[PDB]
């Protein structure tokens, strides 16, 4: 036969990657069949095999297809100097990403990056990192984390193709995935609520598996669902002993440092 | 005889596609023959600014954020980094798990860099649509090992799925390939596109489960959270069932290795025996890993299994010490502010100054890391390169059987194609490696399960975190006052191999090995993606 599948664009800005890397480690589907048979991945720096002009012609060829498409940003923008700290194509990223989005049918900010900003946007910010959102005037939907969940993406992007937008919170995540507190679900609760706190990470306490909330651990303000799904089909910070980050809030990087403090 | 046009005139490709983060190339070519080049990274992040004032303790999360692709190793050289500062030794078990989520990492790494970022450059994908899957079937029962994957049946079902998805019209990540229509530098049999084809597919399935071996020590994979100060944190990565499911796991990694990557790497390579001559550099510099004492960065130096050292004119006799003293910073082809050439990265300045695209004065993001004013080429080769040298029995017999193989002298891997073939070599001896250094923990974590040490964060102090990551040698230092960071400097594998020219004009490991590239065609150059692959860019961890 021949079904039509929806176009996806992909575009990197100030990222590092690993919000691609996170969405490669999807098992349900896997990689492989998602592009195969769901969508018709049409831009994406790190896989795909054109480059330079060629590769520019087909993110342009994408942009322009008669069915339309959807839009995925990693990374924030930098702004500073009319954004010719980021440049692909000799073009700044903001303009490339300003002229993707109005034509999407639907633009997912894939990690805190995208999102809200991320790493280049803490201060004091030499770049002028801002987020899709704020530096395009444009609603996206966040998938944020550092990098998150490829269940999370990958579940908003299905959603978004067979069912619509799903619901958002105040901060643009789906309540699907971000509904709920790191800490709510997190196996140490009862720690926490018994105040048995690790002090440090050679304590005794610690090799018990006491709370790690003393150590810093943000799971009491973080929205994401690492303890119920996990991560890799084995495991999640806390799991491995490690306080969480709360790095699927926005800003997280000077909203939730110092990491192994709660001042 | 190796295709090459009569093109004169300028080539630019950007973006540089299939590698980390964002880079523009720009070549002179003469008569088809690359006699120019610039290697120009177009994003700057700016974390070395982004730390100054914050906790010490902080900096091993930010720094992790300069790379999602080596995630873990810049965790790992500021725990390292800071570790050195505040002077503490960390326990045995923490060694042995900070160096084991290396091994995965360079597992996950090499395989995904190999088939899903180098290997169309050298595999036309259409071209396998073209092949008897009988007849491929029969290539590979022929030179690989035996597996089910390899059967007619298996490659004729990946025939019949790429099949549907080019006949669709949507050709996704295939769009406008360099190969479509076919390419004279595109030498490989259809048989053995298919075979590829099929490893490919498969690779993005077992990259999960490297991922997920990764994750047992590391909490979760991408970016690892695992390490703190004085060890790790990871009580529950020294117990049994979670490191019999790591064995397992890293056993089915391993087996992939051998079954596919490694096989794969040596047909290309028997195909394109060409490229044996072409990329060479001459100098080389690791600083090691897989040390059995990581009690300072002198012992990591000492005792790293995959060995340090330094390399210079392509002397294999030679091989000198590391001296992190020589280790320094230009900035005047970069895009910095004037003064800051010359510096010790404990020293180091982050002045950016944006000027214009294409300024031969000012090109790139990256710094220039230069070594008594030579420029260093790091990463995998370097490593076996170094390793060799010094006789090292995993590298001198897997490296002297590459050799045999493919039949070319050693003098053949300073090129491309060796940059290529040691990132395969390496990965089959962490491979060879990963039972016995699973076992060593497993016996250690059960007798006695200290994982981090005790500390005290010091008024003032500085120290230097060294890690040879998958595209190598990489330092992170810190200057320490009120006990705060004052300064943190990274210096990164990228930074070596792609930086601009140094404070003396003089090109970089990758400028210096896009000299004298062959262009057989000026619209679609994969000679130069070839090359440029070859090093593994990640254009996010050299500029930072
Ligand atoms: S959100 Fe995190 S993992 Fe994703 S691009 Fe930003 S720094 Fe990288
Ligand atoms: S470890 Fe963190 S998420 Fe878990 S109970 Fe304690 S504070 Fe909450
Ligand atoms: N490996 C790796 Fe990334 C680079 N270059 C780092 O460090
Ligand atoms: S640091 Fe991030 S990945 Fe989950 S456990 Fe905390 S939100
Ligand atoms: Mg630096
Ligand atoms: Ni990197």
């Amino acid at each position: 036969t021949a079904k039509h599948r929806p176009s996806v664009v992909w575009l990197h800005n100030a990222e590092c990657v690993g919000c691609t890397e996170a969405a490669i480690r999807t098992i349900k589907p896997y990689i492989d069949a998602l592009i195969l048979d769901t969508i018709s991945l049409d831009y994406q720096e790190t896989i795909m095999a054109a480059a330079g002009e060629a590769a520019e012609a087909a993110l342009h060829q994408a942009l322009e297809g008669k069915d339309g498409y959807y839009l995925v940003v990693e990374g924030g923008l930098p702004t500073i100097d009319g954004g010719q700290w980021g440049m692909v194509a000799g073009h700044p990223m903001i303009e490339t990403t300003k002229k993707a989005a109005a034509k999407a049918k639907g633009i997912i900010c894939i990690g805190t990056c995208s999102a809200y900003g991320g790493v280049q946007k803490a201060k004091p910010n030499p770049s002028q990192a801002k987020g899709v959102s704020e530096a395009l005037g444009v609603k996206t939907i966040n998938i944020p984390g550092c990098p998150p969940n490829p269940i999370n993406f990958v579940g908003a992007v299905v959603h978004v193709l067979t069912k619509g937008i799903p619901d958002l919170d105040e901060n643009g995540r789906p309540k699907l995935f971000y509904g709920e507190l790191v800490h709510d679900n997190c196996p140490r609760l009862p720690h926490f609520e018994a105040s048995e706190f690790a002090p440090s990470f050679d304590s005794e306490e610690a090799k018990k598996g006491f709370c790690l909330y003393e150590l810093g651990c943000k799971g009491p303000v973080t929205y994401n669902n690492c303890p119920k799904v996990l991560f890799n089909q084995v495991n999640w910070p806390v799991q491995a002993g490690h306080p969480c980050l709360g790095c699927s809030e926005p800003d997280f990087w000077d909203t939730m440092t110092p990491f192994y403090e709660q001042g | 005889p190796t295709p090459q046009s009569t093109f004169t005139g300028p080539i630019v490709v950007d973006p540089i596609t299939r590698i980390e983060g964002h880079l523009r190339i720009m070549v002179e070519v003469e008569n088809g023959k690359v006699k120019d080049a610039w290697s120009s990274s177009q994003l700057f992040r700016g974390l070395e600014i982004i730390l100054k004032g914050r906790d010490p303790r902080d900096a091993q999360h930010f720094t992790q954020r300069a790379c999602g692709v080596c995630t873990y190793v810049h965790a790992l050289a500021s725990s390292r980094c800071v570790d050195d500062a505040v002077k503490v030794s960390i326990p045995a078990n923490a060694r042995m798990m900070r160096n084991l989520v290396m091994a995965s990492q360079y597992l996950h790494d090499h395989l995904v860099h190999f088939y899903h970022l180098h290997a169309l450059d050298w595999v036309d994908v259409t071209a396998a649509l073209k092949a008897d899957p009988n007849k491929a079937a029969k290539l590979a029962a022929s030179i690989a090992p035996a597996r089910p994957g390899n059967s007619a049946k298996a490659l004729k079902a990946v025939q019949d799925k790429l099949k549907a998805f080019v006949e669709s019209g949507q050709l996704g990540i295939f769009t406008n390939a360099y190969f479509l229509g076919g390419h004279k530098a595109y030498y490989l049999p259809p048989e053995v596109d298919l075979i590829a084809t099929a490893h490919y597919l498969e690779a993005l399935h077992m990259q999960v489960k490297a991922a997920s071996a990764m994750a047992i020590l590391g909490g979760k994979n991408p970016h690892t959270q695992f390490t703190v100060v004085g060890g790790c944190s990871n009580y529950q990565g020294l117990t049994k069932d979670p490191l019999a499911n790591y064995l397992a796991l890293s056993k089915e990694v391993c087996q992939f290795v051998n079954e596919c990557y490694i096989p794969d790497l040596l047909a290309v390579a028997g195909f394109y025996k060409d490229w044996g001559g072409i990329g060479g550099t001459s100098n080389y510099l690791a600083f090691g890993e897989f040390a059995t004492d990581d009690s300072s960065p002198e012992k990591h130096l000492a005792t790293s299994q995959f060995p340090s050292g330094v390399i210079t004119g392509r002397d294999l006799g030679k091989v000198d010490n590391v001296d992190l003293g020589a280790i320094y910073e230009d900035v005047k082809y970069s895009w910095y502010a004037p003064g800051g050439d010359g510096k010790h990265p404990y020293d180091g300045v982050t002045d950016p100054k944006y000027t214009k695209l294409d300024d031969k004065d000012h090109y790139s993001w990256m710094k220039a890391p230069r070594y008594k004013g030579k420029a260093m080429e790091v990463g995998p080769l370097a490593r076996t390169f170094i390793a060799y040298a010094k006789g090292q029995p995993d590298f001198k017999k897997v490296v002297d059987m590459v050799l045999g193989k493919l039949s070319v002298p050693a003098t053949a891997l300073h090129s491309t194609l060796g940059r290529t073939a040691a990132r395969g070599i390496e990965t089959a001896i962490v491979c060879a490696n990963m039972e016995k250094w699973i076992k060593e923990m497993a016996d250690s974590g059960a007798k006695d399960n200290t994982l981090c040490a005790k500390w005290e964060m010091p008024e003032e102090s500085k120290g230097v975190g060294l890690a040879d990551a998958p595209r190598g040698a990489l330092s992170h230092w810190i200057r320490i006052k009120g006990k705060k960071i004052d300064n943190f400097q990274l210096v990164v594998p990228s930074t070596w191999n792609l930086g601009p020219r140094g404070a003396q004009g003089d090109k970089s490991p990758v400028e210096e090995a896009l000299i004298g590239t062959p262009i057989a065609d000026p619209k679609r150059p994969v000679e130069i993606l070839r090359t440029v692959h070859a090093f593994d860019p990640c254009i996010a961890c050299g500029v930072h």
